[PDB]
Formats: C-alpha cells, sequence, structure tokens
DNA sequence: ATTGTAGCTGGATGTTGAGTCA
DNA sequence: TTGACTCAACATCCTTTGCTACAA
C-alpha cells in the first residue's frame, strides 16, 4: 500500500529480524577485531617492522622518567609517536581505495540486496596481511593495522581500535536510500580503525590515527575522530568502539570517544535494554583473554569521570528513556519522588522563549506497587504502613500504592507431617516466587506432576506460578505444577518418570 | 552446530574478508533457523567456536 | 438430556517515521 | 541546519480464577 510506504515504518517481523541481525553482525564484525589483533603480534612481521624505526625514535617511545615535571616525558612520548606517523606514511607506498564501503555500515536494502548476486571474493589469508604489511600495499585498514604492529615491535603498549559498524537495528525504515552525493569522500572523512597507546607519565590512553586524520590527541571531551555532520554518520555511527591489545584483552572504549555515550548512543547499541546489556557483556567476556591490569583500573576512573561530565542533556528527545534523569513529565503515575527531593537540573526548551523543565535524578524516584501487585512478588503490606498514592483504575476504583519499604517478605507456613499444605479458596497453592514456596517443600513443574501426585495417592497441591489471559473474554490460571514435601520429590520425580505406567 | 563445509567459510571470512559478511550471514542463517536462537543466548559459545580451528 | 463444549482479553502508555514551523 | 512539536499507526506493557446457549 501507499499509505504503508507515506509513513516509512517496516513490520514488527523485521524490527526483530534487524534487531538479531545487528547482533548477529556485530558478533563477526568484533570477533574479526580480535583475530586481526593477534595477526598484529606475529613474530615474523614483528622482526621486520621493527627495522624501519631508528634508534633516536625507538629512544623517543620510551623515554627516561623526569621527576620534577612527567609532562615533559609525554612530551617525548608524543614526538616518537609523531616520527612514527611519518616513517610510516613513507613505508606505506600504496594505499589502494575501499572496494565497496570497506567496513562502514551498510543500509538494510544494500543487505537484503547483497545476497542476490554474486562477487569475486579475493580471499585474504594471515600470510597475506603479514606480507602486505611489510611491502606497504593496502587499503586504510590494514595500514594503521600495521602501524599498530610496528608500534608492538618496538615494545610500546599499543592497542588496534574498532569502531564496529553493524547495520542499526534502531532503523525502522522501509526505505532506506542514501545520497549519491560526495557519498565516498564523506564515508572516509573517519576512519573505522586506528590506534591506541599508553602514556604511563600521565597515566592516559592517547589516541593516534596515522593514516587517515593523521593526528595523535589526548582525548578529554572531544575526540578528533567521532564522526560528525548527518551526511558522515550514514556510513559510520559510532557506538561499539573496542580495544584490543598486546595481551589479548579487550575493552569497550567507546565511553572515549562519544561526547554523548548516556543520551545519544546508549539509544543506539544493542545495549539500551537489560538483556541487551548482558548479552553484549558476554560477548566481551568471550573475547577478553587476560587478567585485569592497573591499567585497567586508570582507564575505569577515566571513564567513570567521563560519566560525571557528560551531565543533563540539551534536548528534550535525549532525556527519553535516560539511564540516569527523567524529567519531571515522564515520572510515571506508579512513581513518586523520595521524600526530600527536588530536581538536579533543567532543560531549557529549544524553540521557546524561556521554557524551562524540571530535571531529576532517576536515583530520586521509587517505585511503587499495588497490595496485588507486590503480592505476585511474594510481598505483604507491614501492620503499620500507610500508602504513598492513589489512583482511579477500571474494571473507577481507589487503588492504593506502596513503596517497597512499606512491604514485608512473605514466609507461608510450613506443611504439616503428612506433608499436607495450606491452600486457598480453589484448592491451589499460589507460588509466583522461590519465597512463596513453603520452607519445607519444593515446586516440581511438570505437566504432568499433577496426575502423579494423585497416583501415589500423597498430600500435594497443585502450583498456580502464573495467569493466562484470553478467550472471549475472562483469565484463567495457570497450574505449572505441583508443591509437595520435600521427601516426596524423589517418589515424584520417579512416578512422572514412568507416567506412560500409571 | 554447523557443518564443517560453512563453519571453513564463516572463519575464513571472519578473520579476512569481513567485507564478504553481509550475504554470507545472510545466507547461513536463512539455512540454520535454529541459530537464531543460539546466538541470543549463547554469544559466547558462538565466540569460542569461531575462534576454536582459528 | 440438565452435561459437554463452541464461541464471546483491552486501555493506557510507549515508539516509530513524516511532516511542519519558528 | 535544529529540535520541539503533533499526527497517525503500530507495538508493548499490566491485567492476575468464566459465562451463556444450545445440541445431545
Amino acid at each position: 500500500d501507499a499509505r504503508r510506504t507515506s509513513r516509512n515504518v517496516c513490520s514488527n517481523e523485521e524490527r526483530k529480524r534487524r534487531k538479531y541481525f545487528h547482533m548477529l553482525y556485530l558478533v563477526c564484525l568484533m570477533v574479526h577485531g580480535f583475530i586481526r589483533n593477534e595477526w598484529i603480534n606475529s613474530k615474523r612481521l614483528s622482526r621486520k617492522l621493527s627495522n624501519l624505526v631508528p634508534e633516536k625514535v625507538f629512544e623517543l617511545l620510551h623515554p627516561q622518567k623526569d621527576e620534577e615535571l612527567p609532562l615533559r616525558s609525554t612530551r617525548k612520548l608524543l614526538d616518537g609517536l609523531k616520527k612514527c606517523m611519518e616513517l610510516w606514511q613513507k613505508h606505506w607506498k600504496i594505499t589502494k581505495k575501499y572496494d565497496n564501503e570497506g567496513l562502514y555500515m551498510r543500509t538494510w536494502k544494500e543487505i537484503e540486496m547483497s545476497a542476490n548476486n554474486k562477487r569475486k571474493f579475493k580471499t585474504l589469508k594471515r600470510s597475506d596481511f603479514l606480507r602486505a604489511v611489510s611491502k606497504g600495499h593496502g587499503d586504510p585498514d590494514i595500514s594503521v593495522q600495521g602501524f599498530v604492529a610496528m608500534l608492538r615491535a618496538c615494545n610500546v603498549n599499543a592497542r588496534l581500535i574498532m569502531s564496529c559498524q553493524p547495520p542499526d537495528f534502531t532503523n525502522m525504515k522501509i526505505d532506506t536510500s542514501l545520497n549519491g552525493n560526495n557519498a565516498y569522500k564523506d564515508m572516509v572523512k573517519y576512519p573505522i580503525f586506528w590506534c591506541e597507546v599508553w602514556d604511563k607519565f600521565s597515566k592516559k590512553w592517547i589516541t593516534v590515527d596515522p593514516v587517515n586524520l593523521k593526528t595523535i590527541e589526548q582525548v578529554r571531551l572531544h575526540s578528533k575522530l567521532a564522526p560528525k555532520g548527518v551526511a558522515c554518520c550514514e556510513r559510520n555511527m559510532l557506538r561499539y568502539v573496542i580495544a584490543y591489545d598486546r595481551k589479548y584483552g579487550c575493552r569497550d572504549v567507546t565511553r572515549r570517544y562519544a561526547q554523548w555515550m548516556n543520551s545519544k548512543v546508549r539509544k543506539r547499541r544493542i545495549t539500551k535494554d537489560d538483556f541487551g546489556e548482558k548479552w553484549f557483556r558476554k560477548v566481551i567476556t568471550a573475547l577478553h583473554h587476560r587478567k585485569r591490569t592497573k591499567i585497567d583500573d586508570y582507564e575505569d576512573q577515566y571513564f567513570f569521570q567521563r560519566d560525571e561530565s557528560e551531565g543533563i542533556p540539551d534536548s528534550v528527545q535525549d532525556l527519553k528513556n535516560h539511564p540516569y534523569y527523567v524529567l519531571e513529565q515522564d515520572i510515571k503515575q506508579t512513581q513518586i519522588v523520595k521524600p526530600g527531593c527536588k530536581e538536579c537540573g533543567y532543560l531549557k526548551v529549544h524553540g521557546k522563549v524561556g521554557k524551562v523543565l524540571k530535571v531529576y535524578a532517576k536515583r530520586d524516584i521509587a517505585d511503587l506497587k499495588s497490595a496485588r501487585q507486590w503480592y505476585m512478588n511474594g510481598r505483604i503490606l507491614k501492620t503499620g504502613s500507610r500508602c504513598k498514592k492513589v489512583i482511579k483504575r477500571t474494571v473507577e476504583e481507589d487503588e492504593r500504592l506502596y513503596s517497597f519499604e512499606d512491604t514485608e517478605l512473605y514466609i507461608p507456613p510450613l506443611a504439616s507431617a503428612s506433608g499436607e499444605i495450606t491452600k486457598n479458596t480453589f484448592g491451589n497453592i499460589e507460588v509466583f516466587a522461590p519465597t512463596m514456596i513453603p520452607g519445607n517443600c519444593c515446586l516440581v513443574e511438570n505437566p504432568v506432576a499433577i496426575k502423579a501426585a494423585r497416583f501415589l495417592g500423597v498430600e500435594f497441591a497443585p502450583a498456580v506460578t502464573s495467569f493466562k489471559f484470553e478467550r472471549g473474554s475472562t483469565v484463567k490460571p495457570v497450574l505449572s505444577g505441583i508443591v509437595v514435601a520435600k521427601w516426596l520429590r524423589e517418589a515424584i520425580e520417579t512416578a512422572i518418570d514412568g507416567i506412560e505406567f500409571i | 552446530g554447523l557443518t564443517v563445509e560453512d563453519l571453513l567459510s564463516l572463519r575464513q571470512v571472519v578473520s579476512g574478508n569481513p567485507e564478504a559478511l553481509a550475504p554470507l550471514l545472510e545466507n547461513i542463517s536463512a539455512r540454520y533457523p535454529q541459530l537464531r536462537e543460539h546466538i541470543m543466548a549463547n554469544p559466547e559459545v558462538f565466540v569460542s567456536m569461531l575462534l576454536e580451528a582459528v
């Protein structure tokens, strides 16, 4: 339909496939970085590149410790780095254009169509890579990788830095067309790979792009490598900047390069929700093959301060799903401000003179649940608990809401000697939490666990673990299994095992 | 759980030819419906597997 | 024949892209 | 060139133990 295309959105089926594909693609990219990082460490290659660096220059890379002014040492470090940048330009005698978008972000349309057609699979093996680096023949990616390899062969702590460009799963457009004008020149305006070098004297990582921008910098708030401008970011959405080291580390070094990690960039990572958070953490863990150093501490201290200094964003949409902040206006009806708390900042509303909105820190916001809601977490209200908020709700009903500290942990009574469970009015035990299981019984979840118990004629209770909503209307409870006294568990598990005989 | 044939390519493409990821992933994921759920819950497995025989 | 069964959630809130305007 | 709007069509979250009519 034409209206389907007017509003340029896609199906929920697509949303999920894009989200998954994003993840899949991301993993492969990251694994590519990890393997490439290995290749860099190549000993045959190392001893070759080492020769490209004069004694003088080598000495500048390891300057003597300066007591009175450690800054003078940083200076000497930077100097060696600069000279290294220069002789590398000299060494790299041929740069090629990228063949087709290199490792820059592809659009969905590009990917859908890519499968459809064949291409010339110019195979690259580990040896090829080494031979390329030593002759100085290759595209800008190989170039910096070789440069890293050189620095490591001078025993400098040089990282490979890769900004992974999987496709944007936040892009829900059905039409994902791009501007053809100056498309190449704008894509290569910022690199995908670069280098970081550790300054022991100042205890910060130095950022080195010897190939693309040809600069060395000491990132504080701004980085010359974070792509800027709508045009450029069409193929360079910065969101996963990964750092690989000599000792087969792997750190998410994005924080350094993202001015707005928390508002702008979070929205664009698979990490926006809690599932993705853990998922990503797993991928990192799988690539991090070393124990933690004091350097890791220094970098975390830097990142910690970078989060502190980002502060409240300039725009409303950026304070939409923020990890630390909420707009007064976005405080959910089921929430109140913790006693004796104000906003922690304000937001000048772009478009209206003197229009300003109160901003609260998320940590000063308390979540309230109703009597029932709490019970669905095995929690009941304390004796002398007054509620915090009241809401009108239809099934119009004043439902009272309570804070966590008004609640008490629900402990259910023990089962009798015979294992008799005390049950509700429907003849079951409600079990919504491990807490709701009686402390001398067990929950046995199995389609046939009920049948089994009945067969053994032994004392039990069916478990209402959740509710199913449906049909023309109304609700029906999900009986997922049994609660029985612990000493009957193996008897039950046996019966269950041989149900076909019952 | 993949064929030895595809896993050869996947490893070759990932390490030396990531410019050719797009269609190979497209292809493989269409031929391995299970993979979807595998990646979602066991990424470290797929990772270590890709680094195995590397 | 008086039982066995087929057929009758959803509303409040959140997210996405287009388009417009100051 | 900027974001704060409003629009409109979805999606996702919170709900949290049946009821009537009719064929057999």
